[PDB]
DNA sequence: AAGCTCAAGTACTTAAGCCTGGTCA
DNA sequence: AAGTACTTGAGCTT
RNA sequence: GACCAGGC
């Protein structure tokens, strides 16, 4: 679960070569679709990772 | 307005103003039994209607100058049935419990409402399906194991 | 409804059609009146005098209340003359 | 606007009671007033007595805390006023009647 | 003496039973047993005017 | 608990990268930007490991049940 | 993000054929005793409502 | 039934009674001495430089509108300075009852918000 | 979710409306002049002893929500889609609401526009016995954002009277999600026992 | 911004404060639990307990010893009181033997599966004919479980860097109570505004009794001691007002007429002063007063003092508070006005009672006639918060009344067996304790 | 239909307790059984089969 | 009993209380928001209030709602009229805040309640009791630290923040508008973007969170204890989260996240964990 | 005097399906 | 608490 | 079996 009340269940567990591999050679940890939100109407979310991009840079 | 009362000279002091307070409120003035009062709806849909709280039919039938006494539907079922019978009560539950369906933009086949509506009236009456109604089936094993 | 049975609902109606020929402001005419009406209703204000007591009632203006309600100064005496006292 | 002062009492002259409205007492009845000096505060307690009632009084220990009172006596055809020290006391009237009646101690 | 139907002796503080009662001329407390005369007075009016919490109307449900 | 041998996205060694890391921070008073970037950390990936973690353990070894008081 | 609770490995049992109840010689209640599933008043009328009864019975 | 403490007030002071003249009755604050003033309003006075306000309270211990219904009966010093008599001016024994009752109470006051220091963008 | 630097513009533009907004419907239902203004104490008194029903609050409240109402599809229809930034297709949240795989118009709209009216049993805000809709407004206020009614959004936030009030109206949604499936859970084993 | 302090962090772990806590936010969230079970025995005047078990007063019983003089005299007489309580830390002696004792920690009642608890002790005062001979003695009650971080836990001011030494979390809040190896804690309850009158309207009210309307006034009040009563106030149809109580899961009704007058002596005059005042003008009030002064006289024909009101009271009265058949019911009259009506104003309260139930029944005339808005009881301006440590000194100052009402019963049984009974017997007395069951802590 | 006994503890429930309350017997044990051959577990997507 | 009432601001949080059957039931106490377990000493209240010019309650008897009434804790101490109530419930209330008049603690309410119509029967009154709630402001004809209780709350004006208040309007103010939540609802980050009862979820779960029980664990006899093998101090912080000091407990962990539809197990709740995370020790447990 | 509809008043029952555990008498 | 169905009493009519 | 939890 995210601190925003995203509760979700593990699905499967993707193999590391199968992740789409970012321009910098970062594969993600957390892939989570999109369609969940425009319901769920958490913004705070999409807000808190920018702060944690930004933060980590 | 003015008149006076008299009473024993030998008296207690007794409530008198909320006395009139209470006979004010009985005061039936003029009642056409069982009616309460008007309200002229909208000419939705094309349909030209009056609606009254309250169910008289006896008395809505003498207005007929007026309001066409074919076209005086009810909410009620038993008042319907106390007049019109059987057919028009049975007639009026579904129209009562489709347009429960109707403002919720649902939608529920007239063929399940058919059944119920005939599953009450197959006594001549109308029925619940509480305890009360379930009494006169013929098998114990259904109703011993309701309440 | 269905769970019920009940005879006596909580808030029944009645449906009523009209004819064509009958005006909008006829509809205002036929029912507005044959309605319950208390005498509560045409009432001011009550004084209370007292071994004996004394009733005075302030009513409205006749012309005002015989427009709307539609009684009129007859009836009106004849219903306070018997079932009140 | 402007009023002078004539003169201001110290000391026990009148005093002042509170029993109801419209109270009064017979012609005679006479009032016997007594006086404690409790820390820097003047304490007062009233003792009346008639043919057939009692009167008596006290001085509310909270009030006398915060509140000091005095009688004026006022010359309007003049600027002038003459002021007592007054104790206000708390007073009620008993009637020797009935003040002793009294049922026995259980009716069992 | 009189407040509103109360009236109450001026030496004990009871409440005075009915005057009309009180077959001698004089009414009497049942504890200070002090006197007085019968009529001082006529029952007063006991002007009585009430709330405008109960009743529906017209002008008020206006003005 | 304690520093992680390997940053979980990335797969690089950041395991021993974080003594060193305080030392830089203690010694030469540096802020958190230049330390981490100049141990060679470069991807936001590899940052996230070294910059926000807690030794907790510091607080477990102080409980031994193996010696006096 | 954060864990919780509700690992599947809590959650999850199959039959009842350990031991049975002993008034009604009925699947005993479960999990921790390995017991069975219920089936109920609703359950109950998803089978006869397909007109399927042999697998109702 | 005298309490603890209490000695009767032997000698008590002179009263001198009678547009005519008034009585009346004066609330101060207990920690004023009032053997020391000189003047008085008819609003706000002070007394030894520091502020009070002067309430017309008639209307709670009387009516203003109808006699006989005041609160307070006034005890004066009888013929004989060791008791008391209820004070009258009637010809008639009907008890004095005050032309007028004072309070003179403390005022407060309250300081202006610097809404400069305070209404911060 | 953005809007372009013109739609902006708009927004504060029709939202600046909504200002005096609640006054008006102040002013239809206590009968006075159209213009007396927001403190004048005859309004006040009116204000007042309409307060102590349910009945005539009930109206009031329902005088009120038509307009504020109104203001919103005057925003909405002006702003999006004209107003986004990035068009659809090559929006997704638009696609996502356009084609019905998740959300909807309302739930996209409370993100890039605004909020609009909140709603308590039809009603407005519940009154505090002292007029004070809570403890920050002064008492019996004519304003609209008194009603609860919030100009803010989920994307920019929302000030703290206005999360305050979004809080009753997100716990009478779970109280009822509550409360109604036992209800209607209970019926139908009546019917199905009887008709089995 | 803030930061992530990684420095100042790892001097924490690494060397743990010696002086007070780093996190005062921390440990001042638990403070209501903590200042209420230290409320018990602090305090300048003794706290809950030394002055609750002072309320109790006394218990009387009788031998019936003739003298030989029908005979009204009862004979000598027994009277059993508590002085105070008093609670010692959590002690652990060895066995037996009652060597020098050692301190209990927590670390070692989590591990063991037993509760934690420092022992309590009464000094119990046992006195005959009323003070002549008296015998003073100290007894056990037994293990009571006590609140950790507070007064009678000796984990109390320690620096964090000494409650690593005895095995602890190091910033360790406690606050709680450790049974038989669980946690255990109270939660707080919200209750009624005490000492504030409340106007209610409910419909409950109506169904009591024939004509009683649905207003009503209520009050809960509390003592000194937090021991908390219940008095309300009914509005007959009729002009009737009731006062009501709650006994023992009992319920009362008594008219009001007749406690007004039973607190201090007065007549009706003053009280048509002190609920109507000034407002003489108003026809609303004088009626209902009326019917109101008129239903006491003519009801209960001879009733010309004070006095002869509370005998009444004691007749009916005595049965169920089980006074002593020495007290004549002049006093029992006088024990309900001290131990029902509006109790948090004392027992020298009477003058002031006298004031504050007028001002009740002003204010529900004036809820009855509308002017003023019955207070809405769902809403938090009523309301506050009940306590941990004050609902846990309650209950003790109960379990003392049940203790000493069964010594009572004990000594009661011994008699109508009719052994020989001696009551200057100390050797008696401790006789007599251990036949009891004597265990409040369990 | 039974006098108290010490007015609380409970009573134990009688045979016709057995058969005539909130679950009773007839809707517990009947109307629905515990079954042999069933399991129950966490769902989660396959858009494969 | 349920609905979320406006007279409860600042005291109880409005987001946090667990859904299903409690809902509404459970409160928490906003963290700012104390307790009082003393008797303050109302000794010498009386003697001020009758140099404020209250008339003695003893004596001069009079009554009515058309006048004030003055109490302290359940007696009965004067009455003075309403304008005057106000006078003094405004003074009272300034020589509390200053501190030079004696025996007067800054913890008594002072309650007004002025007279209005059909409103709440009047008065003032003087809390001084056990268990009250208690809760800071921001004093404005000063500036300095006051308290406010639940019943002197409803009738004075509390601005939220120093930009909006009115002239002559405002007689308080909020020392900050986080106040007026809860503890852990200042822990969710941009908790105002969110929708309230994804709030309230939230609440709810970030108990249930694997964590970090406690560092005795070798010590503790407790039955079932969940702990996390390695915790993260977040990066998107609550100042709030550094004074109660949560890093002692750290709760979760960091992660790379994208948000995209790729995989097709993902959908509606469903996630995907990368396979290189949890081997090399992402989300471990004991 | 007597019958029988009249009326208010006195007893009696149900209130969604699951699964997990937790301590305890 | 909400609600129904069942049941006892005194007025009123032949 | 009775009380607090917890999940949809
Ligand atoms: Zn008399
Ligand atoms: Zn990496």
């Amino acid at each position: 679960s995210s601190r925003h009340g995203q509760k979700g269940v593990c699905s499967r567990k993707w193999p590391t070569i199968d992740m789409p591999f970012s321009e910098t050679g970062i594969q993600p940890d957390i892939i989570i679709n999109p369609h969940a939100f425009p319901s769920r109407m958490t913004i705070g979310m999409f807000v808190e990772s920018l702060a944690g991009k930004a933060g980590a840079l | 307005c003015e008149f006076k009362l008299e009473l024993a000279a030998d008296t207690e002091k007794l409530l008198m103003v909320n006395i009139v307070e209470e006979i004010c409120r009985k005061s039936i003035i003029r009642q056409i039994p069982h009616i309460d009062r008007c309200v002229h709806p909208e000419p939705e849909n094309g349909k030209r209607v009056l609606v009254t709280e309250g169910v008289n039919f006896q008395a809505m039938w003498d207005q007929e100058a007026f309001i066409d006494v074919d076209g005086i539907t009810s909410n009620d079922v038993a008042a319907v049935l106390k007049t019109y019978g059987v057919e028009a009560a049975r007639n009026t539950i579904v129209n009562e419990i489709n347009n429960v369906f109707s403002r919720y933009a649902i939608s529920v086949s007239f063929r399940h409402l058919d059944l119920i509506a005939d599953m009450m009236t197959r006594q001549g009456t109308y029925l619940a399906f509480n305890r009360q109604g379930m009494e006169t089936s013929t098998s114990s094993f259904m109703k011993m194991s309701y309440e | 409804i269905v769970m019920t049975a009940s005879a006596a609902i909580k808030t029944p109606q009645m449906t009523l059609p009209i004819w064509n020929d009958v005006s909008d402001e006829q509809a205002d005419t036929f029912c507005k009146s044959i309605s319950k009406v208390l005498l509560s209703e045409v009432i001011d204000k009550v004084i209370v005098t007292e071994r004996s007591y004394v009733i005075h009632m302030r009513f409205f203006d006749n012309n005002e209340y015989s427009e709307e309600y539609d009684v009129s100064k007859e009836e009106l005496q004849n219903v306070i003359s018997n079932q009140f006292i | 606007s402007e009023i002078e002062i004539e003169s201001v009492q110290d000391q026990p002259s009148v005093a002042v009671g509170s029993f109801f409205k419209g109270f009064r007492a017979p012609s005679d009845t006479t009032f016997d007033l007594y006086k404690k000096k409790k820390s820097e505060k003047d304490e007062f307690v009233l003792h009346g007595e008639n043919e057939r009632l009692e009167y008596e009084g006290y001085t509310d220990s909270s009030s006398q805390a915060s509140n000091q009172y005095v009688v004026g006596l006022f010359n309007p055809e003049k600027k002038s006023i003459q002021l007592y020290k007054a104790p206000v006391l708390v007073s009620k009237v008993v009637s020797k009647s009935s003040k002793n009646l009294r049922g026995p101690k259980i009716k069992s | 003496s009189v407040v509103g139907s109360l009236i109450f002796c001026l030496d004990c503080g009871d409440l005075l039973e009915n005057p009309n009662a009180v077959l001698g001329s004089n009414v009497e407390c049942s504890q200070c047993k002090a006197i007085y005369p019968k009529s001082q007075f006529s029952n007063l009016k006991v002007v009585t005017t009430t709330a405008d919490d109960a009743f529906p109307s017209s002008l008020r449900a206006k003005k | 608990m304690i520093v992680p041998v390997r940053c979980f996205s990335c797969g690089k060694v950041v395991g021993d990268k974080w003594e060193s890391y305080l030392n830089l921070l203690q010694e030469d008073e540096l802020d958190e930007g230049t330390a981490l970037s100049r141990l060679g950390l470069k991807r936001y990936c590899c940052r996230r490991m070294i910059l926000t973690h807690v030794d907790l353990i510091e607080k477990f070894l102080r409980y031994n049940p193996l010696e006096k008081r | 993000y954060q864990r919780l609770r509700h690992m599947v490995n809590d959650k999850f049992q199959v039959r009842s054929t350990g031991p049975v109840n002993s008034l009604t010689m009925q699947p005993v209640k479960g999990r921790k005793r390995h017991g069975g599933i219920r089936v109920g008043e609703m359950e109950r009328d998803a089978l006869i409502g397909h007109g399927t009864s042999f697998l109702l019975q | 039934s005298i309490p603890d403490g209490f000695k009767k007030c032997k000698h008590l002071k002179n009263f001198p009674l009678n547009k005519q003249q008034q009585v009346w009755l004066i609330k101060f604050p207990s920690n004023v001495d009032i053997s020391k003033l000189k003047s008085l309003p008819v609003t706000t006075m002070t007394i030894d430089k520091h502020d009070y306000k002067i309430m017309d309270d008639t209307d709670i211990e009387s009516s203003l509108t109808q006699d006989n219904l005041s609160n307070m009966t006034l005890l004066v010093p009888s013929e004989s300075k060791e008791s008391l008599k209820i004070a009258s001016t009637a010809k008639d024994n009907a008890p004095l009852q005050f032309d007028k009752v004072f309070s003179v109470s403390e005022t407060a006051k309250i300081p202006a918000i610097d809404y400069s220091k305070v209404r911060v963008p | 979710l953005r809007l372009t630097a013109e739609g902006n513009k708009w927004r504060t533009d029709i939202l600046k409306t909504s200002v005096d907004t609640g006054r008006e419907a102040a002013a239809e239902v206590t009968n006075l002049d159209k213009d007396t203004p927001a403190d004048d104490p005859e309004l006040l008194k009116r204000l007042q002893e309409i307060l102590r029903d349910n009945n005539k609050s009930g109206i009031l409240d329902a005088v009120t929500s038509s307009k504020v109402n109104a203001i919103t599809s005057q925003v909405v229809s002006k702003c999006v889609p004209d107003g986004t930034m990035k068009k659809f297709p090559c929006n997704s949240m638009q696609a996502m609401a356009l084609s019905g795989a998740k959300g909807s118009n309302v739930n996209v709209s409370q993100i890039m526009c605004l909020l609009g009216q909140q709603a308590l049993e039809g009603r407005r805000v519940p009154v505090m016995v002292s007029g004070k809709t809570l403890p920050s407004f002064k008492p019996y206020e004519t304003d609209a954002m008194a009603g609860g009614y919030v100009k803010g959004r989920f994307y920019s936030g929302i000030k703290p009277q206005e999360y305050y009030f979004h809080c009753m109206a997100g716990r009478e949604g779970l109280i009822d999600t509550a409360v109604k499936t036992s209800r209607s859970g209970y019926l139908q084993r009546c019917l199905t026992k009887q008709l089995e | 911004t803030a930061d992530f302090r990684t420095l100042e962090r790892e001097s924490r772990f690494i060397n743990p404060p010696k002086d007070k806590s780093a996190f005062p936010l921390l440990q001042e969230a638990v403070q209501p639990h903590i200042g209420s079970f230290n409320a018990l025995t602090e305090g300048p005047d003794g706290g809950l307990l030394n002055l609750g078990v002072k309320d109790i007063g006394e218990k009387v019983i009788f031998d019936g010893k003739p003298l030989n003089s029908n005979s009204g005299y009862l004979g000598n007489k027994l009277s059993v009181s508590v002085e105070q309580v008093s609670i010692a830390k959590p002690m652990s002696n060895d066995g037996v033997s009652s060597a020098v004792e050692r301190k209990v920690y927590p670390s070692e009642s989590r591990q063991r599966l037993t509760s934690y608890r420092g022992k309590l002790l009464l000094k119990l005062k046992w006195s005959v004919n009323n003070g002549e001979e008296n015998l003073f003695e100290v007894r056990d009650c037994g293990g009571l479980p006590v609140m950790l971080q507070s007064n009678r836990c000796h984990l109390n001011k320690m620096s964090p860097y000494e409650l690593v030494q005895h095995k602890e979390e190091s910033d360790e809040i406690g606050g709680y109570f450790i049974v038989n190896g669980i946690e255990k804690l109270i939660r707080m309850l919200i209750v009624q505004r005490r000492n504030h009158p409340m106007a209610i309207i409910r419909p409950s009210f109506a169904n009591r009794g024939a004509s009683y309307s649905h207003y009503g006034i209520q009050i809960r009040s509390v003592r000194p001691d937090q021991t908390s009563q219940t008095n309300v106030l009914h509005y007959l149809n009729d002009g009737q007002v009731t006062f009501r109580f709650s006994w023992r899961k009992n319920e009362y009704l008594v008219p009001v007429v007749m406690i007004l007058k039973a607190l201090c002596h007065t007549s009706d005059r003053e009280i048509f002063d002190g609920i109507i005042g000034n407002d003489v003008k108003d026809s609303f009030l004088t009626d209902r007063l009326e019917l109101l002064l008129r239903g006491f006289k003519k009801r209960y024909p001879h009733l010309q003092n004070r006095t002869q009101v509370l005998q009444y009271l004691g007749d009916k009265f005595r049965v169920v508070f089980q006074a002593s058949p020495d007290q004549s019911d002049l006093e029992v009259g006088q024990e309900v006005l001290d131990r029902i009506v509006l109790v948090h104003l004392g027992k020298d309260g009477s003058q002031d009672k006298f004031r504050m139930l007028l001002f009740m029944i002003r204010k529900l005339y004036s809820l009855v006639a509308g002017e003023c808005s019955p207070d809405n009881p769902d809403a938090t301006q009523h309301q506050e918060v009940l306590l941990g440590g004050f609902l846990y000194g309650m209950i003790l100052k109960e379990k003392i009344d049940e203790y000493l009402q069964n010594i009572i019963a004990q000594v009661r049984m011994d008699i109508n067996r009719g052994m020989a009974i001696n009551f200057k017997d100390k050797r008696y007395m401790s006789r007599v304790l251990m036949r009891v069951n004597e265990n409040i802590g369990s | 239909k039974a006098q108290g006994r010490t007015s609380g503890k409970v009573p134990i429930p009688g045979v016709k307790q057995a058969l005539e309350k909130k679950e009773g017997l007839f809707r517990k044990h009947m109307m629905g059984k515990r079954v042999n051959y069933a399991a129950r577990s966490v769902i989660s997507p396959d858009p494969n089969i | 009993v349920r609905k979320l009432l406006p007279e409860s601001w600042g005291f109880l949080c409005p987001v946090h209380t667990p859904d299903g059957s409690p809902c509404g039931l459970l409160n928490h106490f906003a963290h700012k928001c104390r307790i009082s377990t003393q008797q303050s000493d109302v000794s010498r209240i009386p003697s001020i209030l009758y140099s404020l010019g209250v008339a003695p309650a003893s004596h001069t008897f009079a009554a009515g709602p058309s006048l004030c009434c003055v109490q302290i804790d359940g007696k009965i101490i004067g009455w003075v009229s309403h304008e005057q109530g106000k006078i003094i419930a405004d003074t009272l209330r300034y020589w509390k805040v200053e501190g030079k008049t004696p025996g007067l603690p800054i913890d008594l309410e002072i309650g007004y309640v002025p007279p209005s119509t059909r409103g709440q029967y009047p008065g003032l009154y003087l809390f001084g009791g056990h268990s009250r709630m208690l809760r800071p402001v921001r004093y404005l004809p000063l500036d300095k630290e006051d308290i406010v209780g639940p019943f002197e709350q409803v009738y004075m004006n509390i601005a939220v923040t120093p930009q909006e208040i009115q002239n002559n309007v405002h007689t308080h103010v909020e020392f900050t508008p986080t106040n007026i939540l809860s503890i852990l609802a200042n822990l969710t980050p941009f908790s105002d973007f969110n929708q309230s009862p994804r709030n309230m979820y939230q609440c709810q779960m970030g108990k249930q969170t694997m964590g970090t029980p406690g560092v005795a664990l070798c010590h503790r006899s407790d039955n079932k204890l969940y702990r996390l093998q390695t915790g993260q101090t977040p990066i998107v912080k609550a100042n709030l989260y550094d004074d109660y000091g949560m890093d002692n407990f750290p709760n979760g962990f960091n992660a790379v996240v994208a948000v995209i539809s790729y995989t097709g197990y993902d959908m509606d709740d469903a996630m995907i964990i990368n396979k290189s995370a949890d081997e090399r020790g992402f989300g471990y447990g004991t």
